[PDB]
RNA sequence: GUAGGGGAGCGUUCAGUCCGCGGAGAAGCCAUACCGGAAGGAGUGGUGGAGCCGACUGAAGUGCGGAUGCCGGCAUGAGU
RNA sequence: AAAGGUGAAAAGAACCCCGGGAGGGGAGUGAAAGAGAACCUGAAACCGUGGACUUACAAGCAGUCAUGGCACCUUAUGCGUGUUAUGGCGUGCCUAUUGAAGCAUGAGCCGGCGACUUAGACCUGACGUGCGAGCUUAAGUUGAAAAACGGAGGCGGAGC
């Protein structure tokens, strides 16, 4: 018996084609180059978390010694300082203490100078 | 070991196939049966042959993009149809020995459950129908349930033209499809139902 | 509310200071340059413009916008001095494709298309 | 009336390794099935052929088919079988139908 | 961070990764690592003094995110749904 | 993880059977932030104006972006 | 070659408005005109009107991840939906290749059509079913809203 593709296909495309939103021009409009758009997309996305993930943390070591030379010492120094105290274990929310609280941060700068030399 | 339910009740007779039913068998039956009915009408012009058109085209080269046969081929818009399909008959014979399991296998499924017979049915009295219906109440056949109703006697038969009831059935020239088909068996004509070989 | 099937009903949907020349023999995109100078204002205007305007699509544009204004005016009991054009549009309807011959045997075709111009006026105010 | 697709007719499954699913080519998005060149659309690079072993190697024999007889070993008779007589008949349903030899 | 909390806070529903102990009121202790409970800030070790206690709320499902991965000529196309679980946690320790 | 082999499944029509559904409204269309590991599925609303889901099994002209593919419609060049 | 479809029934639109007309707006018929005769549904490309957020130091495969701004919040105010600014990162797809963003092939865009099938009592193996040291029928026959009959013949059974 005959068998069309009748609705089977229309659909498949209005996937895609809602997928794509911003996306500028023919790229929106146009199945095979939307779809077609959307390969360089898994590309992206994938890649990109166990990327951003390299990202932030740089975020981070970027604030947590613009801070640390805020007093005299520096993210490399520093670091290790707290490292050299077990005792201290954050550097996860280190920046952040050393974003919001100053009062705080000084405390650990500090706490390394003073496990150090 | 079904008791009889008119002139008589003997029952017991009948050796009844291991160990209880079994679809897969039953399966491996209903199919074939079908398959069998399955007639052959293949619609279509397969053949790019058996299609009408004419056999050159333009020019091989330097038309300017194409490079074409005819206009009747798999890929032309009223072409032909490739892999398409033509007539054929898809039967072929199930070995004897499980038919001879089908129904008997299938019997037992309908003796383990609501099995019935019947020896004659003066109950009846001409065709009426009416009355067969009459019967049928006192009969336990309420009407909702399909029943099938094996058994020769011409007249007996006359006796069914009403819906999702019963369907009749010639000297039990039965068939494990039908009788799996409908719900309750009227095997009926202890014909069939005792005495082979 | 009732559902759909009684609304069809108790309702007939009816269209305001509404006018439509369906398939005015021009192109959509030629007419578009007169209907929109005429966009947005004094219904008189556009009466104005047009007399002027040098176009040849500015007759059809004419006429669509004195049947709306006939109509708000009719149909609609409107008060015309106070009737501005609300809107209006051109959206192409069919085409006639006519074949044209060319040098060397080839040949073309000739895209005639053609133009539904609709206009729609509304009396105006500020409050 | 309650909700009960029902068993019966509809409730008789297959075997399982009774029949597995056909082949359309196309496993995944990325097939594009045979070689990878040299090999399509066509029939005829068969399976035999006449150099590759067939030819070169050395025969003339001769074909006879004289007569073929029916092996009707012994353990047939002896063993079992009371003496249900051999004849030239009964063997047969004895078993051992192999008529014309 | 990499499982149950630390540091400092005031009490508030936080979603961390499951667990284990189901149920809800599962009252949880985390043992510290940072704070200030009084603006007394207090770091490592001399912080496992104090601790904290939390709920567990509530259990999750993510929000489902795809996993699609692709390698091109080589066709290779990859789509896989996925939505990772967790543990809602109503913080309130000392 | 490419050619290739093996495994489990999604979907489309047709057919048998079960449960049904529908003019206070089917299929199809359209929108959507839900669901499932994927193929995909559902809910709700709009359109529509008559046939139609789900489940088991059977048969397939059964799944598409490529072929200077085929037919049709509409674009660019350009108001040149 | 292509070409189908008002409605249950013409009840197919009297009369009035603008127009030479075409066309349209009312009125009226009809369940419905959110069925009007370039009349069932009416997708997509493609053209257009209105609105929201944006854009006139900028180098861009056109996205993606992150953040802020604006708007909105029927599976949705607590998570989001839409839009956008700046930052990071980022060499279309397919084919053919030792090697492709490739200045190498193909292709304007969308819709629909479009390719590993069918057959042979054929061979060979996996899985499954029935019998089992035995196992089967073919042609036809007679019944068929059904399938039994039919051993001619074939395969195991001794090899060299
Ligand atoms: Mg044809
Ligand atoms: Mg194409
Ligand atoms: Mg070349």
């Amino acid at each position: 018996p005959r068998a069309k593709t009748g609705i089977v296909r229309r659909r498949r495309h209005k996937k895609v084609l809602k997928r794509a939103k911003g996306f500028w021009g023919s790229r929106s409009k146009q199945y095979r180059n939307a779809f077609q758009t959307l390969l360089n997309a898994a590309t992206y996305e994938y890649r990109d978390r166990r990327n951003k993930k390299r990202d932030f943390r740089r975020l981070w070591i970027q604030r947590i010694n613009a801070g640390a030379r805020l007093h005299g010492m520096n993210y490399s120094t520093f670091i290790n300082g707290l490292k050299r105290a077990n005792i201290d274990l954050n550097r996860k929310v280190l920046a952040d203490i050393a974003a919001r609280e100053p009062e705080a941060f000084k405390a650990l700068v500090d706490a390394s100078r003073n496990a150090r030399q | 070991a079904q008791i009889n339910v008119i002139g008589q009740n003997g029952g017991r007779t009948i050796e009844l196939p291991l160990p209880e039913v079994n679809s897969g068998v039953l399966h491996e039956v209903v199919t074939w049966q079908l398959a069998s009915r399955r007639r052959g009408t293949a619609s279509t012009r397969t053949r790019a042959q058996v299609s009408k058109t004419g056999r050159k085209m333009y020019g091989q080269k330097g038309t300017g993009n194409a490079r074409h046969g005819d206009r009747s081929v798999p890929t032309f818009v009223g072409g032909g149809v490739a892999f398409g399909p033509k007539p054929r008959s898809y039967d072929y014979t199930l070995p004897r020995q499980v038919r001879q399991l089908g129904l008997a296998m299938a019997i037992a499924s309908r003796q383990e459950g609501g099995k019935l017979v019947a020896v004659d049915g003066f109950d009846i009295a001409d065709a009426k129908t009416k009355n067969f219906i009459s019967w049928a109440k006192q009969n336990g056949l309420d009407g909702t349930e399909k029943v099938l109703l094996v058994t020769d006697d011409e007249n007996t038969r006359r006796a069914a033209r009403n819906v999702s009831w019963v369907s009749v059935l010639p000297v039990a020239g039965v068939n494990v499809y039908d009788i799996l088909r409908h719900d309750r068996l009227v095997i009926d004509a202890a014909a069939l139902e005792i005495v082979e070989e | 509310f009732r559902n759909k099937k009684q609304r069809k009903q108790q309702v007939k949907l009816r269209k305001p200071g509404f006018a439509v020349a369906k398939y005015v023999r021009m192109s959509p995109r030629k007419v578009r340059l007169v209907v929109d100078v005429i966009r947005g204002k004094s219904v008189q205007d556009a009466e104005d413009l047009l007399r002027f305007i040098p176009r040849s699509a500015s007759e059809p544009v004419a006429k669509v916008l004195n049947s709306a204004k006939a109509n708000a005016l009719h149909n609609d009991e409107m008060l015309e001095d106070r009737l501005f054009v609300k809107e209006a549009y051109v959206d192409a309807g069919p085409t006639l494709k006519r074949l044209i011959p060319r040098a060397r045997g080839s040949a073309n075709i000739i895209k005639k298309r053609t133009s539904h111009i609709t206009i729609i006026v509304a009396e105006k105010g500020n409050k | 009336h309650d909700l009960k697709p029902t068993p019966g007719s509809r409730k008789d499954r297959k075997r399982v390794g009774r029949g597995p699913g056909g082949t359309d080519k196309t496993a995944g998005r990325g097939h594009k099935g045979q070689k990878s060149r040299s090999g399509a659309g066509k029939g005829a690079f068969f399976e035999g052929g006449r150099s590759r072993l067939i030819a070169r190697l050395p025969k003339r024999g001769f074909n006879n088919v004289g007569t073929t007889y029916e092996v009707v070993k012994l353990s047939q008779l002896q063993d079992l079988e009371d003496t249900t007589f051999d004849r030239d008949t009964l063997e047969a349903y004895r078993l051992v139908r192999r008529k014309n030899r | 961070i990499q499982t149950g909390g630390k540091q400092y806070r005031v009490s508030e529903g936080d979603v961390i990764r499951v667990e284990s102990l189901q149920g809800e009121a599962g009252d949880k202790v985390e043992l510290k690592a940072l704070f200030v409970g009084g603006e007394q800030t207090v770091f490592g070790e001399d912080a496992g003094k104090y601790t904290v206690q939390a709920e567990v709320v509530e259990h999750g499902r993510g929000k489902k995110i795809y996993i699609r991965k692709y390698k091109s000529g080589v066709q290779y196309r990859r789509r896989t749904g996925h939505r990772q679980n967790f543990t809602a946690i109503k913080i309130l320790g000392i």
